[PDB]
Formats: C-alpha cells, sequence, structure tokens
RNA sequence: GAAACUGCGAAUGGCUCAUUAAAUCAGUUAUCGUUUAUUUGAUAGUUCCUUUACUACAUGGUAUAACUGUGGUAAUUCUAG
RNA sequence: UGAUUCAUAAUAACUUUUCGAAUCGCAUGGCCUUGUGCUGGCGAUGGUUCAUUCAAAUUUCUGCCCUAUCAACUUUCGAUGGUAGGAUAGUGGCCUACCAUGGUUUCAACGGGUAACGGGGAAUAAGGGUUCGAUUCCGGAGAGGGAGCCUGAGAAACGGCU
C-alpha cells in the first residue's frame, strides 16, 4: 500500500563475475530512503537467487525525494557472492564477521619494533633476561 | 630521473582511454609490451571503462586471474596489459570475441568480431631483415618477429597472422589502390584508399588518401596501415568505416536518429 | 677475563672466569689461531692445547682475525667478513673492530680445545651436544652413512618424532637431489623439446629454400623471354 | 607456516625551487654514435684436454644462514667463538 | 637503406672461455621383453642472441629578463682544429701525446644582477599589448654543504655507504 515500486534499469549480464549488474530505481513516495534490507529482499524476490546473493550499494535520494537511485549486483548462488565481493560489503549485509585488528598506527610500529630483531629472538631473549638479573 | 618510471597521471594518460578527470590521482601505466604505452589500451580500461564489466580495478583483477580474458589466443592476466591495435580479445565466458580497432573520433572503439575473424590478425611490417645463421625475419606492428617471411613482403606491407601458430597466412602488399586504416595522429581511425605515396628521401614519407566519400588527406607512413582492396577489408571494419563525418553532418545524423 | 672454551667434538662449550693475572700472561701477544698449553692457565686445564680462536675486548668489539696491532681500528668492513653483517645489498659499514693481538684489554678470550689433556673438564668434555640436525640431500646422507653409490636413502633417514602429549608423531626432512621419475620426465621433455625444436626448424629451412628456388626458377624463366 | 637463505623491489612515488641566463626548458630532429632489467615475439641436436688416456647424468661438491649452545659491551637494526 | 666498412654469411685463429636447464608444481596418460622399462601433457622459473616495449644518454635547428657606470673574451692549467691513443655503454678536447693558431664579438660576445627553475599556463581583456607562472601536468635540479663510491639493468641514490 506504500508504493516502494523497485526497477533495475542498465540490466547487464556479467558471466565474468558470475553476476546481474544493474541500476536500483527506487520510487517511494511517502517514504524516506527505504531501506537496503527491504532492497536487497524485493530484488531476491524479483531475480529469484536468496537474500544473501544480491547486493546493493549507492542510493543518493534525489532532491525533493519520493525517488532513490542505486546500483546493484545478484550472484549466481551464496558462494559466488561471497568470492567476488568486497570484505566490507559482505560485513554490512551479515555475510562476514568483521575482522578485529590493531589500528593502523600499532601496526606500523610493531612492525618497526620486529625490523629490530634478527631471527626468532629465542638468543636474543634469553641473553638479554640472563645479563638483566645480573 | 634515476630509473624507469612506473607511474602514470591521470591527465597524463592518453586521452584516447577516456579517463575522468577526477576519481583518482593516478591512470594505469600499461606494461611493456607489443605496444607503445600512448597507443595502448589497457585491460583494465578496456573491461572496467568501455566494457563496463568491473567496477573496480579489485574486480578486473578478479576476472583477469580466472583467466577469462585472453589476448591474441593467450591469457594475459596482467591488470595493465598494453593491448594495442588489431588485437584480439577473446572473453571465453560471455562468449564474445573483440576485435581492438579505431572508431573515427580516434577512440579504441567496442567491436565485436567473429570467431573465424578471432582466429586471425593484421600486422604492419615494421622491418624485414635477415636473422642469425641467416635467417629471414620480419617484424610486425606488435613486436612479433616471424621467420622465414614471404621474400615479397616488404615494409609498410600487411601480414595476415593465424594466432594459433603465428605464421603469415597471406599479405597485402603497399601499393596505390588499396585501403589503409590510419593509426595514428588527428585522421586517426580514418579509412581510405592510397591515391599515391609521397617520396621524400631524407624522412617522412607521406601517403594521400582517400575516403569512400572521397574526402582527400595526407597522412605520414608511420600512421598508415594497410588493410585489404579497393573495397572489401580483411578485417571487419567498426560501425562508422571510417568516414568522419563533419560536426554538423554528425549533429543531422543524432537529430535524424533520436526523433524517431 | 673470562675463557669461553669449546670443545668442539663433543660440540660443548662454557666459560672459565679466570682472575690472577699470573694465568693469563700465557695468552699475552699472541695472536689467533696461535696454539697455547694449558698448565700455565691453570692446573685443570692440565695437558690441554687450546687455540685462540676469537674474543671480545672491555667495551665488546670483537677481534678481527688477523689484523695485526694489539689496539683498535676503524675498518671499512665488506659483505662475507667478520665482525660485520650488511643491512643492503654492497653496503660497506666503518665499524671498528679490535685486533688480533691478544692483550690485557680483553674481556673474553675464546679458545678451542684442539688437544684433549690429562684430566676430564667437567662442563667441556664429559658432556656430549648432539647436532640439531642430520643430511638432508640424499648423497649428503649416502656419505654419512657410507652407503654405496645405489642404495635408498629413503630408508636411512634420520626421522625425529615429536610429541604434543596426546599425539605422536615422527618428522624427516626431504631428500634434496633425490633422483625420482618426475625428474627424469623433466630431462626426458627438455631433450625432446630440443630434438623437435630442431628438426622443425630444418624442416622451415628446407620449405622455404623449396620456396626461394621455386621464386628463382620463375624468375630466371620471366628474366629470359626478355 | 614464524625465522632465515634466495629472488625481486627499494632508482618509482612524494617534497622543494637552492643552483641554473643557449645552461635547464619548449617545439623540432639524430643515433648510419650508444646502453637497456622487465614485458612481448623469435631463438640453442655441435659441450671429447692434442680420439685411437674421459671422470656419475637414474643427476657432482662443500659451506653457510635460520636453529642449538657458550659469551662481550653502559649503549646501536653491534655482533664474537 | 637517401646513404655505409649495414644486416648476414665465409676464412685463419684467438679467449684467467660467455651461453648451450644437475630447477619447481599439477596431471599420470600411451606401448610391450611388465622393467617401478621406453615414451608422454599443461604450466612455473631460468637462459644466449635478435627484435619489441619501458626507457636512458648524447644531439640538429630556433627561441630567454635587466645591464656598455661590462668592448673585447678564450688560449698559464684545452681555448678552436688535425692525427693517434686512452676512456666511455657510445660520439666528442671527454682526457692524454705531438702538431697547427685558431674560436666568439656592436646582429651585443665576455662579465655583472636576478628579490630567475623552464614550459603547458594565469591576471587584464577593442585591437596591439603589460604583468605574473615557488604551486596539482611535463622536463630539470636537490636532499644541511661539497666530494667520492658500493650494489644493481638503471644511482654518482642520501627514509645507501665513506
Ligand atoms: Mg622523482
Ligand atoms: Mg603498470
Ligand atoms: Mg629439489
Ligand atoms: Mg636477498
Ligand atoms: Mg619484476
Ligand atoms: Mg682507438
Ligand atoms: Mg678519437
Ligand atoms: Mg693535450
Ligand atoms: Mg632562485
Ligand atoms: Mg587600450
Ligand atoms: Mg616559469
Ligand atoms: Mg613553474
Ligand atoms: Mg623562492
Ligand atoms: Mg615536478
Ligand atoms: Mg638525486
Ligand atoms: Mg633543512
Ligand atoms: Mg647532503
Ligand atoms: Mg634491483
Ligand atoms: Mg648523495
Ligand atoms: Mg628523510
Ligand atoms: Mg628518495
Amino acid at each position: 500500500s506504500d508504493a516502494v515500486t523497485i526497477r533495475t534499469r542498465k540490466v547487464i549480464s556479467n558471466p565474468l563475475l558470475a553476476r546481474k549488474q544493474f541500476v536500483v530505481d527506487v520510487l517511494h513516495p511517502n517514504r524516506a530512503n527505504v531501506s537496503k534490507d527491504e532492497l536487497r529482499e524485493k530484488l531476491a524476490e524479483v531475480y529469484k537467487a536468496e537474500k544473501d546473493a544480491v547486493s546493493v550499494f549507492g542510493f543518493r535520494t534525489q532532491f525533493g525525494g519520493g525517488k532513490s537511485v542505486g546500483f546493484g549486483l545478484v550472484y549466481n548462488s551464496v558462494a559466488e557472492a561471497k568470492k567476488f565481493e568486497p570484505t566490507y560489503r559482505l560485513v554490512r549485509y551479515g555475510l562476514a564477521e568483521k575482522v578485529e585488528k590493531a589500528s593502523r598506527q600499532q601496526r606500523k610500529q610493531k612492525k618497526n619494533r620486529d625490523k629490530k630483531i634478527f631471527g626468532t629472538g629465542k638468543r636474543l631473549a634469553k641473553k638479554v633476561a640472563r645479563r638483566n638479573a645480573d | 630521473a634515476r630509473g624507469p618510471k612506473k607511474h602514470l597521471k591521470r591527465l597524463a594518460a592518453p586521452h584516447h582511454w577516456l579517463l575522468d578527470k577526477l576519481s583518482g590521482c593516478y591512470a594505469p601505466r600499461p606494461s611493456a609490451g607489443p605496444h607503445k604505452l600512448r597507443e595502448s589500451l589497457p585491460l583494465i580500461v578496456f573491461l572496467r571503462n568501455r566494457l563496463k564489466y568491473a567496477l573496480n580495478g579489485r574486480e578486473v583483477k578478479a576476472i583477469l586471474m580466472q583467466r577469462h580474458v585472453k589476448v591474441d589466443g593467450k591469457v594475459r592476466t596482467d591488470t595493465t596489459y598494453p593491448a594495442g591495435f588489431m588485437d584480439v580479445i577473446t572473453l571465453d565466458a560471455t562468449n564474445e570475441n573483440f576485435r581492438l580497432v579505431y572508431d573515427v573520433k580516434g577512440r579504441f572503439a567496442v567491436h565485436r568480431i567473429t570467431d573465424e575473424e578471432a582466429s586471425y590478425k593484421l600486422g604492419k611490417v615494421k622491418k624485414v631483415q635477415l636473422g642469425k645463421k641467416g635467417v629471414p625475419y620480419v617484424v610486425t606492428h606488435d613486436g612479433r618477429t616471424i621467420r622465414y617471411p614471404d621474400p615479397n613482403i616488404k615494409v609498410n606491407d600487411t601480414v595476415k597472422i593465424d594466432l594459433a601458430s603465428g605464421k603469415i597466412t597471406d599479405f597485402i602488399k603497399f601499393d596505390a589502390g588499396k585501403l589503409v586504416y590510419v593509426t595514428g595522429g588527428r585522421n586517426l581511425g580514418r579509412i581510405g584508399t592510397i591515391v599515391h605515396k609521397e617520396r621524400h628521401d631524407g624522412g617522412f614519407d607521406l601517403v594521400h588518401i582517400k575516403d569512400s566519400l572521397d574526402n582527400t588527406f595526407v597522412t605520414r607512413l608511420n600512421n598508415v596501415f594497410v588493410i585489404g582492396e579497393q573495397g572489401k577489408p580483411y578485417i571487419s571494419l567498426p560501425k562508422g568505416k571510417g568516414i568522419k563525418l563533419s560536426i554538423a553532418e554528425e549533429r543531422d545524423r543524432r537529430r535524424a536518429q533520436q526523433g524517431l | 677475563m673470562k675463557l669461553n672454551i669449546s670443545y668442539p667434538v663433543n660440540g660443548s662449550q662454557k666459560t672459565f672466569e679466570i682472575d690472577d693475572e699470573h694465568r693469563i700472561r700465557v695468552f699475552f701477544d699472541k695472536r689467533i689461531g696461535q696454539e697455547v698449553d694449558g698448565e700455565a692457565v691453570g692446573d685443570e686445564f692440565k695437558g690441554y692445547v687450546f687455540k685462540i680462536s676469537g674474543g671480545n675486548d672491555k667495551q665488546g668489539f670483537p677481534m678481527k682475525q688477523g689484523v695485526l696491532l694489539p689496539t683498535r681500528i676503524k675498518l671499512l668492513l665488506t659483505k662475507n667478513v667478520s665482525c660485520y653483517r650488511p643491512r643492503r645489498d654492497g653496503e660497506r659499514k666503518r665499524k671498528s673492530v679490535r685486533g688480533a693481538i691478544v692483550g690485557p684489554d680483553l674481556a673474553v678470550l675464546a679458545l678451542v680445545i684442539v688437544k684433549k689433556g690429562e684430566q676430564e673438564l667437567e662442563g667441556l668434555t664429559d658432556t656430549t651436544v648432539p647436532k640439531r640436525l642430520g643430511p638432508k640431500r640424499a648423497n649428503n646422507i649416502r656419505k654419512f652413512f657410507g652407503l654405496s653409490k645405489e642404495d635408498d636413502v629413503r630408508d636411512f633417514v634420520i626421522r625425529r618424532e615429536v610429541t604434543k602429549g596426546e599425539k605422536t608423531y615422527t618428522k624427516a626432512p626431504k631428500i634434496q637431489r633425490l633422483v625420482t621419475p618426475q625428474r627424469l620426465q623433466r630431462k626426458r621433455h627438455q631433450r625432446a623439446l630440443k630434438v623437435r625444436n630442431a628438426q622443425a626448424q630444418r624442416e622451415a629451412a628446407a620449405e622455404y629454400a623449396q620456396l626461394l628456388a621455386k621464386r628463382l626458377s620463375e624468375r630466371k624463366a620471366e628474366k629470359a623471354e626478355i
């Protein structure tokens, strides 16, 4: 009753990356910026794939409202979506857990600290421990 | 200074790649290869920008490392491999073959050819010379050394290379009255027949080329590529056939085609 | 000073802090690689023959082998020399090394026992340190165990058992330079490639010579008519 | 799969405009005056010292890192036996 | 090829004799004296030479601000040229040896200043001009000042060394 009426323009079939890539035009009057969950569900039901093989990104809604334009991908399988899709956007869709690393500064500082050790550092640690014991 | 350069600035790229001014400071510097840097088209520019098959360069890498693309029958997994003029690009998935030929605006066109035409290419003879152990070789415009050529093959001729066994199937001489594909300059992409070749011993032999609409133009012989006889080209010509309509006739075509 | 004494035939080594410098003027003004007798060094090293193999002075600078000169100098050290490890390709560093002449400014000598004495030292001779790795190359295994030219080195590999409490397994290195059917296939492929490459080049040369003879006969026919 | 050996890269990028007035630089040439990793294409049946003295090719050798172990210096991306 | 002592081939030798695969992965087919015999596929990495590509180095012609209160400059100690060598990756006074006495200049040489890196360009726009351009692109130069070198295809490198 709210007339989301999603349509897909500029459809290109890509067997090279095993997907269909298109421009998602969302005409949503009396509604603001529908979601990507609704867009992935309602593109899954029209391209018959699954929810987790459909990927959407873009959606700059037009000035004055009532229309959002984006880009969309519908992969041939969930495994082929997880192979070819960026890890950030898999994290967006919940297909991948976010990797918990250190930050950029501590990663580079750890690298430059480890540049000062030649070898594994077991002998260095034993010598430093024994000499600093006396 | 100090060594070979490895970065190509955007705005220092060739203009026919049609890269947008914004979205990054750098352009894809082509690898070393068969074609010169400013007269070639890298695979990232062909796949991401012309065919729109990839959105990123990361996806161009993801396409090429599955050994999908192949240029001249060999796979070429490099992201910035210099696919230049006459090059046949086969995408085995999507079942299509492209020939990198210029459009008449001076740009590499998306030109789909058949699988029969994808089995060969054409090559402009750059030198005919005698190699070691007295063996004659011929060098084409894409760096191919082909041993034991026909003795009638001279410089500026065009050979037909078979792309599976890289031999000369046949060849076309450089005579008056044969088709030309102009591969350089402001007349780049134009197709016409040789009126005559003006000699100039000492440098820069000129060619007077006349197209199908009887418009003559003069081009240096570095930019002339013979593609066949009067009519009946050995390759399939792109859409437009190298005619160079003026801008008034171009807007006349656009208003006569968009009004239905 | 300390004496870093190593007895290499058992691989064992330890340090003796020798004070009371009457015992260590036997070392003084003697270079590296020179042999000394251990009676003047001590009663415990009686009959032993040490060879001075190196040492570190006070402030830790190493004894560079064969300089001269019991003081320190700064040498421009290169690759494949002692007392320097280059951090780049072709990098030389002006480092200060200490000379080969033993003086009183040494903190530790390095000595190798080249002749076992009368009594048995408590940390050098009674204990044997095993070598960490057995041989890995095929003919090195063959000359390690003295077998033959033709024998299966696979059955003579030193294996080591690794125990993680619940699980015990054995690991053997690899046989580098092992004569395998894969290596024979590769050799055969290279020979066949050379043979058929030469055959195809001769066939192309013969076909081109036939073409040249045909064109020469045609040119002679079209010239003799004139 | 840490380490370490090997390979490749570190000569690109980035910054700055101090020098510099036919010098740099611009357009235009020349290499029949040269070097060129990489890429791409082509390319190697001849290996016997003085053949009528061949020594494995079902495949030669040692010598080192990492590692073990013993250390020196207050200190270094120091290193010694 | 506009042009050669070019490409290339041949002859006599020469060489602290260069290269001519003792390398790795995957697949394990085919044949008959069934020996783990003979063959054999798709690649990876190497490798000599030529060509190509990325270049580099040098180079022809013409073009630069102010200054004569800068009219002669260069040539000791290479300045212009010849011959020969050395050196270079290679041309060349690049350097050396021996000769010749040249070379630039009122069409502004040489010197001095530049609060001068050069250019694409920028501001102002009747037209012509005037002024700016350290600065996002191209080329140069430099890493506190000079000099010297190692490794490497490429550096006189400076997040390389002396
Ligand atoms: Mg730079
Ligand atoms: Mg590149
Ligand atoms: Mg091996
Ligand atoms: Mg290395
Ligand atoms: Mg590389
Ligand atoms: Mg000479
Ligand atoms: Mg000379
Ligand atoms: Mg002289
Ligand atoms: Mg200045
Ligand atoms: Mg006015
Ligand atoms: Mg300027
Ligand atoms: Mg500027
Ligand atoms: Mg300034
Ligand atoms: Mg710059
Ligand atoms: Mg510099
Ligand atoms: Mg400073
Ligand atoms: Mg400095
Ligand atoms: Mg390198
Ligand atoms: Mg420097
Ligand atoms: Mg710095
Ligand atoms: Mg730098």
